């Protein structure tokens, strides 16, 4: 079946002809059970699109599985999930492509708009312990004799050298041990922004299905057809049955008719939207520009592409005997280094070579107006009551 | 007034950037005001309140500072032709029309930043179709500037009436 | 390296143009303690210079502070910044390979289009040269 | 130069251990799953594996008993027995439970 990076068809396959019109993973892979069995071969397509169903009125497998069932077809190579169901009625090689469900989301991308980045370097609880640490000041300056002084505690906060000084005794000490202390803390609070704005890895948002399994900020679905809709559904795994529950319950329906509606509803959602398919192929759409997408975790289940031939034929068998040979020779991964990152529209760890990032935006700058007004109605607010004082 | 005329100039901007497409596609010239996208064949249409959804949020906040920005500025014109009536206490009421000018431009300073950081985000996102190599601000924009000086050139003479 | 406008680099025209007039509302709030004078006391709170008026402990001593807070974040974000310039500025090394061509992709490089050079990272094994054929290729 | 490869599997880790991180170890990644939850737990996988291999019910050549034996493989794996006695033998019975792979406190600011 015509399949990205497996079975494609050449920019000029107009002008070639015979298996010479294809192109991909599957046809160079054919060429090596050609060179290994020795059989002359022709690659075909199958008619339906089908890779094999059987039917539930009629139980006809149609597609792939129907070319070999019912003779139409001498051998599969193809991308081709072994099931039982299939498993009994043509024999499958032993795989050579394990793969499971895996999880496509977005890439991630920078944009912290406002009063939270500006509290990055320094921890939110620091935040908090910094005041608390600073309210201990007060007191310990009216221990001279604190509503005036602790303004000049304010005046001994970072800069701008205050004019009461408790000239030499105690508080001129521990007036500038807390002076002493808060310094270090604005230079080691440069040295952490300076830091931060240098690096700029890219925090993956998630990692495991366990994450989707409780959070629901990010919405995730998969084909609105196929066994991965039956999978979450035949998983008596609490975690996956939650979110089969989640899918089934996503309101509205996060399936998808085609893998690239999915695909796009990732990037349309702009991460808000994840979705779930087969991890070589995951490898894949990761693989093809813009790259905005991109697989995490690890596959939920084990799975295998296998090459099928109809049961009873003997020819599987040496057929089963190139496929380890391939393996152990890596012949397998060396076209999937051809067929996912040699043909792939993006180098992964290329663009991992290509970032420079540059001059400072406003947008961390502008959430702290919001408390810069906020004393502005702080020095309304404070003035109105003095004319009540007044 | 001349604090009011480039406010109310700002609410009639009818270009507020260049917008340029101008791709060898072909060229492009948009001239999109304030709120009205204006374009160049010559068309204008409205293509206000765009993405995404907390940003309209913020552009729900962005019309609220700007209502309450103009709205101020009557009050310190009312205030003062109490004083013609009176001129033809008397510096309360002065000194309180100087109070809601300088609360005017302060919202509205705000108000002229919240647009600054839409303007900002929406082209970070490469607007849907339209993103220019412009990005040339105003032209009435850095005139607005101008009624917010010319706010506080206004506030400083009128408390200067209020220590004599 | 050019002049005034390579100073104006780690921060950004209209941020320039957005300090100055956030600066400039300071002015009348110090005035409503009772303008000309305590402008400067506002420069003289601008980054460092401890000032000499200060109005003791009323609003204007807390505002006066907040715009002194929110200042002093901002040099040391000009300072973050421009470390930030200088860190990867000195990590930007020339090209002294064919390796450093065989992973980076931001310049790139070709051949001419006939020739045994053609021929050679074709017929190249090494899987340095290759992976500049496959890249050559995939230009 | 010395020797990195060990004579037992024990050794491999334990050097890891004794060389506090300056010794690596490879080996297979289910087994390095379960090392990882035998306790004192220090050791850890990262990455994927570096090939594709597999675990099969073997039976002797010609013997008709393994076809439907690989009915019932086929059948453990999509009724996901295989993987539910992964999570019993692996982190069930594993000395350091599955959760305490998630206390490994991310890339927070200043100490």
């Amino acid at each position: 079946i015509l399949e990205s990076p497996y079975v494609m068809m050449k920019k000029n396959h107009e002008m070639l002809e015979g298996n010479e019109r294809y192109e991909g993973y599957c046809v160079d892979l054919a060429a090596e059970i050609a060179k290994h069995c020795g059989f002359k071969y022709k690659l075909t397509i199958v008619g339906d699109g089908k890779y094999g169903a059987r039917d539930a009125d009629t139980k006809i497998w149609n597609g792939m599985v129907g070319e070999l069932v019912y003779g139409k077809a001498d051998i599969a190579i193809a991308p081709l999930t072994i099931t039982l169901v299939r498993e009994e009625v043509i024999d499958f090689s032993k795989p050579f492509m394990s793969l499971g469900i895996s999880i496509m989301i977005k890439k991630p991308q920078k944009s912290k708009p406002g009063v939270f980045s500006f509290l990055d370097p320094l921890a939110y609880e620091i935040w908090m312990c910094i005041v608390f640490a600073y309210i201990g000041v007060s007191v310990v300056l009216f221990l001279v004799s604190i509503f005036n002084s602790l303004w000049f505690s304010l005046g001994a906060f970072m800069q701008q050298g205050c004019d009461i000084s408790p000239r030499s005794l105690s508080g001129r000490i521990v007036g500038g041990v807390w002076w002493f202390f808060t310094l270090i803390i604005i230079s080691s609070y440069t040295a952490n922004l300076a830091a931060f704005l240098t690096v700029e890895r890219m925090v993956s948002p998630i990692e495991s299905a366990e994450d989707l399994s409780k959070q629901t900020e990010i919405a995730y679905g998969t084909l609105d057809s196929g066994s991965t809709k039956e999978f979450f559904r035949r998983s008596k795994i609490a975690v996956f049955d939650k979110m089969w529950t989640y899918m089934r319950s996503a309101e509205p329906s996060v399936f998808v008719r085609t893998t690239a509606e999915g695909v796009a509803r990732v990037r349309k959602s702009k991460g808000k939207y994840a979705y779930l398919l087969e991890s070589t192929m995951n490898e894949y759409i990761e693989q093809r520009k813009p790259c905005d997408t991109m697989k995490v975790g690890g596959n939920l289940d084990s799975k295998g592409y296998g090459i099928a031939t109809p049961k009873g034929s003997s020819l599987g068998t040496p057929v089963n005997l190139a496929v380890l040979k391939l393996s152990e020779q890596g012949v397998l991964d060396k076209l999937k280094n051809k067929w996912w990152y040699d043909k792939g529209e993006c180098g992964a760890k290329d663009s991992g070579s290509k970032e420079k990032t540059s001059a400072l935006s406003l947008s961390n700058v502008a959430g702290v107006f919001y408390i810069l007004v906020g004393g502005l109605g702080l020095a309304m607010l404070v003035a109105l009551i003095e004319f009540c004082y007044k | 007034l001349l604090a009011l005329l480039f406010a109310t100039t700002a609410f009639l901007t009818t270009y507020w950037c260049q917008g340029t497409q101008r791709v060898p596609f072909q060229l492009r010239r948009f001239h999109t005001g304030i709120w009205y996208s204006c374009e160049e064949g010559e068309k204008c249409r409205s293509f206000i309140d765009l993405a995404p959804a907390s940003e309209k949020g913020v552009l729900w906040l962005s019309v609220v500072s700007e209502v309450l920005y103009i709205l101020l500025l009557v009050v310190g014109f009312s205030l003062m032709c109490l004083e013609l009536l009176h001129s033809s206490d008397g510096l309360k009421l002065n000194a309180f029309a100087a109070v809601f000018t300088v609360l005017s431009g302060l919202l509205g300073m705000v108000a002229h930043m919240m647009y600054t950081q839409v303007f900002q985000v929406t082209v970070s996102l490469g607007p849907e179709d339209w993103r220019p190599h412009s990005w040339d601000y105003g032209w009435s924009f850095c005139l607005a500037w101008g009624s917010f000086t010319c706010c506080m050139a206004a506030s400083v003479t009128t408390l200067n009436s209020y220590t004599k």
